[PDB]
């Protein structure tokens, strides 16, 4: 897909869950880059 | 072209990207059903990852974008999660990596909880779950996130009913 005209990205807010943060959108590869990878595991609360 | 160079925990930089990772998991609606059901994370490794054309190619669109907003880039730190991680990293983000089914659009999608991105680390849903015990909430295998720049622009902001 293309972004909204005059739009370089789509920003998708949470209005329900309040503790629930930003989503983002790009429609072009280019506006990313990988700076890191993370290698890790969820742990099983205590 | 990609190399992969390893932070110290001992390094302030390692110790900003684990911050980021565990200051901004959160529960989520589906009870742990794509992700996984966990508090934090054990931080096992985290690369720095160089590309010398990828970053030229991010650098060169990022200048058009922030010349078309008024000198505003507006980029941010945001994670994402992938099935394809390992040809993200080589290869770059493009139309392979975008969400048809998004519900903000058929994009490439970014959050800023690091647990939205862990939902997707297995595929869509968490797909079957880790590829050794088809676990979703596996506390076993080893999982990668990407923590990425990323160039938002002139952002249109959509109110979702999450
Ligand atoms: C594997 C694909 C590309 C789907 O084929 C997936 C990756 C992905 N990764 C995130 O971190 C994320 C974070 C928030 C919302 C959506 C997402 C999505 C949705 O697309
Ligand atoms: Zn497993």
């Amino acid at each position: 897909a293309h972004s909204p005209p005059g739009h370089h990205s789509v920003t998708g807010r949470p209005s329900v869950n309040g503790l629930a943060l930003a989503e983002y959108v790009i429609y072009r590869g280019e506006q990313a880059y990988p700076e890191y990878l993370i290698t890790y595991q969820i742990m099983r609360p205590e | 072209g990609t190399i992969l160079i390893d932070l110290s925990p001992d390094d302030k930089e390692f110790q900003s990207v684990e911050e980021e990772m565990q200051s901004t998991v959160r529960e989520h609606r589906d009870g742990g059903h794509a992700g996984g059901i966990f508090n934090r994370y054990n931080i096992l490794k985290i690369q720095k990852v160089c590309n010398k054309k990828l970053w030229e190619r991010y650098t060169h669109r990022r200048k058009e974008v922030s010349e078309e907003n008024h000198n505003h880039a507006n980029e941010r730190m945001l994670f994402h999660g992938s099935p394809f991680v390992n040809a993200i990293i080589h290869k770059g983000f493009d139309e392979r990596h975008a969400y048809i089914g998004g519900m903000f659009g058929a994009g490439i999608y970014f959050a800023e909880n690091s647990s939205k991105s862990n939902q997707y680390v297995y595929g869509i849903g968490g797909g079957t779950g880790c590829p050794v015990h088809k676990d979703r909430s596996c506390y076993i295998c080893h999982r990668q996130l990407l923590f990425c720049r990323v160039t938002l622009g002139k952002s249109f902001l959509q109110f979702s009913a999450m």
